[PDB]
């Protein structure tokens, strides 16, 4: 989607994506 | 002249322009820059298809895709898809004919040219050894890598085991020294030395053998931070003398061995480990196939005295005199000089780029701080305020880029804002106010914002010399904290989580609890903070130590009010986790004892149960079979890389031929050769 409602913007304690390593900016 | 057997020179070399001139271009064997020269063309060709994106290619640069780009120049653009296949086909031209040393002046340009052009394109694709295979490049481009095992030497003689300048080798070396030991001093990082870096890496199966004399913090702090530091520091150091140099070569290949298995850095850790021979002698492949048994010794070309070469001066005593030090050598001394200094300079220069300075210093990808800084994103929000009837809205977070790297730099976040502001009319939204929300851990500290979100970034002044006003500091004072907040995470149940936030004065956090999420929490740490629930309109003021139940499904705002930023803590249970599996637990164990003696909450434990067998049968399964499984994805990206190249090639030379056509070509292209 583009756009989110006023909920789903505001819900800070999600879990995070944790697409592979998203820690480093050395990986691939 | 004991100072002339360490160093390879006397001090007599460095007392003048004329002998140092000398010096660096003395006439020196080409057999190890050649092999050199060799794997790094190989491991090019290699990289060229997974890493740097040839693969992806019509994924990243469709043709009428709407995405936000961050390049260094906002005036460089991509070229359409068919000039971009073009692009990596020449790269990959470029890079075939640099392994083979065949052309190897123009395919040096060839390779550099469109490599540093991509690299340019892309901010976000900028890491460390990508940024060093293009130092590695522009290097090759200016020395005479193909006066052994080369094709040109093979169809021209008087290139074939021509000697090379000594600065040919000097620069190399200074290079891998400078990555060594810059690694080394930046990771001389308070982060670094307390272990917080990386202190999930001790727990790997390849660090076993340290844990049998070492506790698991003390191989994390020890092995992992002092260790590697150590190895940065003195790497270089170790290569470069003799009496060091086997000892030294052992700890890089193993330091590179298990870099290669331990992350995902494309081939960097190869590159790595071809460079490790440029310390050795000159001539180590001529050593290593005279050591070979004689009966394949006959098929090999023979091993003669090299021939003299232009490119290099002699200067004898009974040789006539000497001959003044020509264009070329002084350029050559000169380059070696300059590229060095600039290669030391470079990873210390941001003081000078403060635009780019965010929490970390500069751009990432050229100050060799691998590692270093690893960052935890916990929220992003993106509100936009149409400028026409002031409406506020709120986007996905990263709707048109293809990286997450505009969530740490004020510069890719204010070229990410321009896009948006230029996007945003065609989905109904008049000029835009955009503001951004950010909240990032860095190496495990408090949960932060990294941006002001009451800016709007759309009008907000960015400069590449300024440091960025909008850019929030890091709560340095604050660190401490971090063997607290440890406690508190490993003192916590298997189904609660926590959150830590601090949370600048003036500002306020609007929080949305997820309506699953029953039993949430919070409570103060620092500071003093009002928690406002908006649907009964009520503030309860809290001060350090005392928790507050928060609702769940519905809103409350948390108003930093001391004067110092304020700390707390996020308490939190998926309450429905735990209803589903309560209810899973007894549904199964009752089915189980009714048994002995569809829905999906039975789903979900079918695919748990299918999962761990599967994983439990690959742990048997032989490793050939994952080998075989490995080189199979491999070969899929090669041949799809080369199919969709043909593709755009056919494209650009003879033309489209039909929708239907392109359609059936880009069908066999993603064909999975053997699944
Ligand atoms: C002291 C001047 C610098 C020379 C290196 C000192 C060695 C001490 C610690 C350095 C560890 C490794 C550094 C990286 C290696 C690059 C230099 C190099 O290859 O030198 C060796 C090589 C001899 O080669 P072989 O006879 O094979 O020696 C093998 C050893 N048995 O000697 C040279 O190339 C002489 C080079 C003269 C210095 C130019 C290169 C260094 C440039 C410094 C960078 C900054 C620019 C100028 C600084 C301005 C102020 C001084
Ligand atoms: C016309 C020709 C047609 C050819 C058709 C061949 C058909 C057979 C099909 C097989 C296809 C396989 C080709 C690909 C080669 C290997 C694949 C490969 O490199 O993959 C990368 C793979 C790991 O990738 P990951 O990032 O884990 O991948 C997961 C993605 N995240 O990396 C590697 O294994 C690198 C392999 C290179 C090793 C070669 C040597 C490297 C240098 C070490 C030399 C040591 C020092 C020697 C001293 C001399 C130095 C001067
Ligand atoms: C030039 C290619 C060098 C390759 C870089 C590889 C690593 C080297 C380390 C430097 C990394 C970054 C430093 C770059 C400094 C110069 C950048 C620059 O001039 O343009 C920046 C900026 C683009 O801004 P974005 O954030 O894309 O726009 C946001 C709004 N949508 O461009 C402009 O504002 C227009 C021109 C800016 C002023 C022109 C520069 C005049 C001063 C000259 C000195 C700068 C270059 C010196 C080169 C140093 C050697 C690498
Ligand atoms: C019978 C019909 C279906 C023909 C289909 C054959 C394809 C499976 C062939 C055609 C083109 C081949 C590719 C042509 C060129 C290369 C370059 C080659 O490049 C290298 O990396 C080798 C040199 C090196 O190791 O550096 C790797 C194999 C690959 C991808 C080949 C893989 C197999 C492909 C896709
Ligand atoms: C995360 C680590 C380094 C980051 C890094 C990487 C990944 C590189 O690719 C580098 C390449 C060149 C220069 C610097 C690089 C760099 O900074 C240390 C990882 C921990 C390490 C694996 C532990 C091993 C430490 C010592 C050497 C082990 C003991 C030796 C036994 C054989 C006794
Ligand atoms: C909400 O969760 C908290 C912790 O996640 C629960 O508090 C625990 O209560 C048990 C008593 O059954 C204690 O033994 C633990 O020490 C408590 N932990 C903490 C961190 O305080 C609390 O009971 C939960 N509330 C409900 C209604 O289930
Ligand atoms: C809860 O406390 C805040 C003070 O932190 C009250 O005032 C708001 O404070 C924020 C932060 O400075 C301002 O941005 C708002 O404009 C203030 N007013 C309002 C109406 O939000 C807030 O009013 C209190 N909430 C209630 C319901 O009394
Ligand atoms: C057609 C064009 C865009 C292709 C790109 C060519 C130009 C822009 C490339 C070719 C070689 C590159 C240089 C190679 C090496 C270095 C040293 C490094 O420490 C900073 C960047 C710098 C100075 C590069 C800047 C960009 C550069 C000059
Ligand atoms: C657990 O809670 C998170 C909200 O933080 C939610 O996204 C997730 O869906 C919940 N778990 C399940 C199984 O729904």
């Amino acid at each position: 989607t583009v756009f989110l409602d006023h909920e789903n913007a505001n819900k800070i304690l999600n879990r995070p994506k944790r697409y592979n390593s998203g820690k480093l900016e050395e990986f691939v | 002249s004991r100072i002339g057997k360490l160093l390879g020179f006397e001090w007599t070399d460095l007392s003048s322009w004329r002998r140092l001139v000398t010096l660096l271009n003395r006439p020196t064997d080409p057999a190890s820059l050649a092999v050199f020269r060799f794997l790094f063309g190989f491991l090019m060709v290699l990289d060229i298809p997974q890493e740097r994106g040839l693969s992806s290619l019509d994924r990243k640069y469709l043709d009428g895709l709407d995405v936000c780009r961050f390049p260094l120049l906002d005036a460089l653009r991509p070229l359409p898809l068919d000039w971009m296949y073009l692009v990596y086909t020449i790269m990959f031209l470029g890079a075939l004919g640099m392994m083979l040393g065949l052309c190897y002046r123009i395919s040096c340009v060839l390779f550099l040219l469109p490599y540093w052009y991509v690299f340019l394109l892309d901010k976000t694709s900028w890491n460390n050894h990508s940024y060093l295979y293009g130092l590695l490049a522009f290097q090759l481009t200016f020395m005479d890598a193909n006066h052994y095992w080369s094709v040109d030497g093979l169809l021209n003689a008087h290139r074939r085991n021509a000697h090379v300048p000594l600065w040919n080798y000097a620069v190399l070396r200074g290079q891998i020294f400078i990555v060594y030991f810059i690694a080394g001093v930046k990771k001389l990082d308070a982060d670094w030395v307390e272990g917080y870096s990386m202190e999930y890496l001790s727990r790997h199966w390849l660090f076993s053998p340290f844990k049998l004399l070492l506790s698991e913090e003390l191989t994390s702090l020890l092995v992992v931070h002092w260790g590697g530091l150590l190895l940065d520091l003195s790497a270089g150091f170790l290569l470069f003398f003799d009496v060091s140099r086997s000892i030294g070569l052992f700890f890089v290949s193993y330091f590179h061995c298990m870099n290669s298995q331990l992350f995902s850095i494309g081939m960097f850790s190869y590159v790595m480990l071809a460079s490790s021979p440029l310390f050795c002698s000159p001539e180590w492949p001529r050593k290593l196939v005279s050591y070979c048994p004689r009966r394949l010794q006959q098929l090999l070309p023979l091993k003669a005295a090299p021939q003299p070469s232009v490119s290099c001066v002699y200067k004898r005593s009974r040789g006539k005199s000497g001959q003044k030090p020509g264009l070329r050598h002084q350029l050559g001394a000169a380059f070696t000089l300059l590229y060095l200094l600039e290669q030391l300079f470079l990873p210390y220069s941001h003081f000078l780029t403060q635009g780019y300075n965010n929490w970390t210093n500069g751009l990432y990808g050229y100050s060799w701080d691998m590692m270093v800084h690893s960052r935890s994103h916990q929220h992003v929000k993106i509100t936009y305020r149409d400028g026409r009837t002031g409406e506020l809205g709120y986007l996905n977070p990263g709707v048109f880029t293809q990286s997450r790297r505009w969530k740490d730099h004020a510069d890719m976040l204010k070229q990410y804002a321009t896009c948006l502001s230029r996007l945003l009319p065609k989905y109904n939204v008049t000029e835009p106010q955009i503001y951004f929300d950010i909240w990032v851990s860095i190496n495990d500290r408090f949960q932060q914002r990294i941006f002001d979100p009451r800016v709007d970034i759309v009008q907000a002044a960015w400069s590449p010399f300024q440091r960025t006003s909008w850019v929030q500091p890091l709560l340095m004072d604050l660190s401490p904290w971090r063997a607290k907040l440890q406690e508190i995470k490993s003192s916590l149940d298997n189904h609660t989580e926590v959150v830590f936030i601090a949370d600048f004065p003036g500002l306020h956090l609007e929080n949305f609890v997820s309506e699953d999420l029953g039993n949430t929490s919070i409570q103060l740490l620092q500071g003093e903070v009002t928690v406002e629930l908006v649907a009964e309109q009520k503030n309860q003021t809290l001060r350090e130590g005392e928790k507050m139940q928060l609702p769940a499904g519905e809103y409350h705002k948390v108003y930093t009010t001391s004067p110092s930023p304020s700390c707390y803590m996020y308490v939190y249970v998926n309450t429905t986790e735990l209803a589903l599996e309560q209810d899973l637990a007894y549904l199964q164990e009752l089915k189980e004892k009714v048994e002995n003696g569809p829905t999906p909450l039975v789903q979900t434990f079918l695919r748990r149960q299918q999962r761990l067998q599967e994983i439990e049968r690959r742990r048997n399964t032989p490793f050939h079979e994952r080998f075989f499984r490995f080189l199979l994805r491999k070969l899929y990206v090669f041949r799809r890389s080369f199919l969709m190249t043909c593709i755009s090639l056919r494209n650009l030379i003879l033309g489209r031929p039909s929708l239907e056509q392109l359609a059936q070509e880009v069908t066999y292209a993603n064909l999975r050769p053997f699944e």
